[PDB]
C-alpha cells in the first residue's frame, strides 16, 4: 500500500498471537512495543528519544506481523508512549518513503 | 540508538 | 526520489537562512528543530516522545525547504537531540509510504 501522512501511520500488528496498534516510524532505528510477554532471553538496552533515555529489553529473533506482511526480528520492551515500528522491521516489510 |  | 530504510533517512533543509541536516519522520506529528532563531512571533509549547516531555518554541507560517521541495507550516525549536521533519511538512511535499 501507499501510505500519506496526513493522519498518524497507525496499522494493525500481531506479536503473541495479539492483535495491537503500532505507528510506522521512519524516526526509529528500532521496534519498541509496550510492555508485554515475550519469549525467550532479554538483553539490556537504551534508546534516547525527544525528552530523554529510557531503559528496554531487548528480545531478538521476535515473530510479528504488520499490516499484513510477516516479520522476525529485534523487539524492544519498555515505556514507549504509543508502540513503534522502526526501520529494522520497517525495512524487512520493504517500506521506503516516496516524494 | 535514536527512537524518535 | 525512493528513500530506503537501511539507514536513517537524513536530508538537508533550508530554514531561516541556514543549512541543517533533518531527519524524516512519519512517528512526529510536528517538525521540531534544534535551538536557532526565527522571525515573528511564538508560543510556547511541550512536546513528547519516548523519555517524555521538552519544551520548546511554537513559529507558525514559517518557510522552509527540504530536499529541494519548499513548504510553509509550523516549526517548533527547541532541544531536540536530532532535527526532525514531522508529519505537518512531509504531507507537504507529498511524502508517502509505500510496502
Ligand atoms: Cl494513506
Ligand atoms: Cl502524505
Ligand atoms: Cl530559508
Ligand atoms: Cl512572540
Ligand atoms: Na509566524
Amino acid at each position: 500500500p501507499q501510505i500519506t501522512l496526513w493522519k498518524r501511520p497507525l496499522v494493525t500488528i500481531k506479536i503473541g498471537g495479539q492483535l495491537k496498534e503500532a505507528l510506522l516510524d521512519t524516526g526509529a532505528d528500532d521496534t519498541v512495543i509496550e510492555e508485554m510477554s515475550l519469549p525467550g532471553r532479554w538483553k539490556p538496552k537504551m534508546v534516547g528519544g525527544i525528552g530523554g533515555f529510557i531503559k528496554v529489553r531487548q528480545y531478538d529473533q521476535i515473530i510479528i506481523e504488520i499490516a499484513g506482511h510477516k516479520a522476525i526480528g529485534t523487539v524492544l520492551v519498555g515505556p514507549t508512549p504509543v508502540n513503534i515500528i522502526g526501520r529494522n522491521l520497517l525495512t524487512q516489510i520493504g517500506a521506503t518513503l516516496n516524494f | 540508538d535514536q527512537i524518535i
